[PDB]
RNA sequence: AGCUAUUUAGGUAGCGCCUCGUGAAUUCAUCUCCGGGGGUAGAGCACUGUUUCGGCAAGGGGGUCAUCCCGACUUACCAACC
RNA sequence: GUGCCUGGCGGCCGUAGCGCGGUGGUCCCACCUGACCCCAUGCCGAACUCAGAAGUGAAACGCCGUAGCGCCGAUGGUAGUG
RNA sequence: UGGGGCGGUCUCCUCCUAAAGAGUAACGGAGGAGCACGAAGGUUGGCUAAUCCUGGUCGGACAUCAGGAGGUUAGUGCAAUGGCAUAAGCCAGCUUGACUGCGAGCGUGACGGCGCGAGCAGGUGCGAAAGCAGGUCAUAGUGAUCCGGUGGUUCUGAAUGGAA
């Protein structure tokens, strides 16, 4: 991982400064990250779910989990104990060889993108974004592709700040407003 | 990492007009050359 | 409608903490685990709390949430 | 969390030896150091504690927290198990998976005479 | 003049209750002291139900109208949840 | 003679618990680096586990204060009652 | 049956009735059962919710992601009561104890009968082992005797050897 070092090294010393972290355990390091795919049309297609979820296996580089249904609403069609929800977490070593597949080539590949909604936080410095989407990610082959499916994107950082989480995002390069 | 599920890897150099090409731990097929990405937009 | 009622299972405490009991005495027949077993004493598979050895019964409160245990003294 | 979630795992079996009656053998194990004590049926006082932060045997290890010195240890309870006059001991788990240094511990109190 | 059962319900059988005989342990009963689980009376409103008026007030209806898809104001009107 | 430290196993289960603020790292502890392989994830070294360990006391955890709550609680009166 | 014809009820399980042991009536008040599972059983190991609060591809109060509060208000094959995280709730691995012969001593019944059960012998299984398993969280899911059928067993078999 080439950002990997490139975190160990000016993010630190830039956080050091910005909010007078006088501990490097003190600095908000990045963790696990959600690919989520809940395709909920798959009420009925068994044959739905296998794509997006080899595609989410395709897009990352590891088989994604399927979400089975928690709940029992009649609105969705759905009860307890069925297959819809799909999604992979990449934690560790890959997690930091992905982000690179997006920040460098897929983040500006998103149409009339030159900055980005910033204020879509959760109150505990982790950022959520979701894509309507896959073809913005270099693995998508664009003519075998059947259907637009949008994979949504989870930012879970020690961060309990959401400027300082985004302090975290502002080290790799992020297209803000 | 858990067997048999993982799809394979490739050192992609994520090739630009540029000068942008960085290799990428990525599963695509080839490097592909692209003018708006992280230093190109 | 309604006019149905099922014959009573004559449940309680069949032997009151203080008797001197002989082992497989039952001491108390209950529906769920209204006290839970404690030393020498056995739950049935009916929550049926008997006498694994002889002695008084002690009728005590403990652990951390506060249940009642019935232990067996042989003394 | 690990601690609070590790009692939560331990303390079935546990009760089941206080109500067994058992002489218990707990062992503690951190990524520096690994532990093994001897309590007495009644719960409260132990008998023999042999770990690996008493220095008499950390100056024949190599680095505390590796399988050979959780069979090194192993051995020295057992060893001194009898040495003290306890002959069957109920092994214990802690919470801990059986399988790496604690399966290496138990390991070396069955070869070195404690019974179970 | 009870319990259980009965093509049983003013009948009958077993147990309880009565009598005679025989045989047995301070055995049984009263009060005091000690050891007990109970959850009723009372009390209370965390939970479980439910009350009232008040608030929020969705479906909104209809008009000043949009006189196209929206809906603003809205007379104020019950007032799903809390 | 012991004292302050952490960790382990109990007695006792809120006077023992939350909340707020203040401290604590040689040791202990947690966190951390790596993971071809022991082992594991119905996805991922998160957890599980091994090999190790620089760094930190932020988080966690320990301790010291704070009684804003929680919890505890007579005497007396009252309700009720034999 | 408060007289009878029209409707209900009769066996079993839960709550109230029911006056703090047990029991306890009404054509008194609320509900359910006459099965189910080869696993929803046993064991080993692991895990633990509901409901909302925030930013989120479609996606909205009402799928799915993460964080947080919260705390068992969830769930438990089924009705209600009691119970449960040491989980009995959820998931997975391995398996068949849903085992044969007995049973100290007990609770419940007039009785028939029903229920609980340490421990003992043979043998089986799970776990490293300690130990645990003779059905399932428990309380319903079912009926006497006679007559007769199928299989096994020299136990008998009316003169003896067989057979019925």
């Amino acid at each position: 991982a080439k950002l990997h070092d490139y975190y160990k090294d000016e993010v630190v010393k830039k956080l050091m400064t910005e909010f007078n972290y006088n501990s490097v355990m003190q600095v908000p390091r990045v963790e696990k990250i959600t690919l989520n795919m809940g395709v909920g049309e798959a009420i009925a297609d068994k044959k739905l779910l296998d794509n997006a979820a080899a595609d989410l296996a395709a897009i990352s580089g590891q088989k994604p989990l399927i979400t089975k249904a928690r709940k029992s609403v009649a609105g969705f069609k759905i009860r307890q104990g069925y297959p819809i929800g799909c999604k992979v977490t990449l934690r560790g070593e890959r997690m930091w060889e992905f982000f690179e597949r997006l920040i460098t080539i897929a983040v500006p590949r998103i149409r009339d993108f030159r900055g980005l909604s910033a204020k879509s936080f959760d109150g505990r410095g982790n950022y959520s974004m979701g894509v309507r989407e896959q073809i913005i990610f270099p693995e998508i082959d664009y003519d075998k592709v059947d259907r637009v499916r949008g994979l949504d994107i989870t930012i879970t950082t020690t961060a309990k700040s959401d400027e300082e989480g985004r302090a975290l995002l502002a080290a790799f390069d992020f297209p803000f407003r | 990492m858990k067997k048999d599920i993982h799809p394979k890897y490739e050192e992609i150099t994520a090739s630009c007009s540029c000068g942008n090409v960085m290799k990428i731990r990525s599963t695509v097929g080839h490097d592909l050359n692209l003018d708006v990405c992280s230093k190109c937009h | 409608r309604n006019g149905r009622d099922s014959e009573a299972k004559r449940l309680g405490v069949k032997r009151f903490g203080g008797e001197s009991v002989l082992a497989g005495s039952i001491i108390v027949r209950q529906r769920g685990t209204k006290f839970h077993a404690g030393a020498n004493v056995g739950c049935g598979r009916d929550h049926t709390l008997f006498a694994k050895a002889d002695g008084k019964v002690k009728f005590e409160v403990k652990g951390p949430k506060n249940r009642k245990f019935i232990s067996i003294e042989a003394e | 969390d690990k601690k609070s979630a590790r009692i939560r795992r331990a303390t079935r079996a546990r009760r089941k030896l206080q109500e067994l009656g058992a002489t218990r053998l707990v062992v503690h194990r951190t990524p520096r150091h690994i532990y093994a004590q001897v309590i007495a049926p009644n719960g409260s006082e132990v008998l023999v504690a042999a770990s690996t932060v008493e220095k008499a045997i950390a100056e024949q290890l190599k680095y505390t927290g590796n399988k050979d010195a959780a069979a090194a240890v192993g051995k020295a309870v057992a060893e001194r198990a009898l040495e003290k006059g306890i002959k069957d001991v109920s092994f214990d788990r802690s919470g801990f998976q059986y399988h790496g240094r604690v399966q290496a511990l138990a390991d070396a109190a069955r070869e070195a005479g404690l019974q179970f």
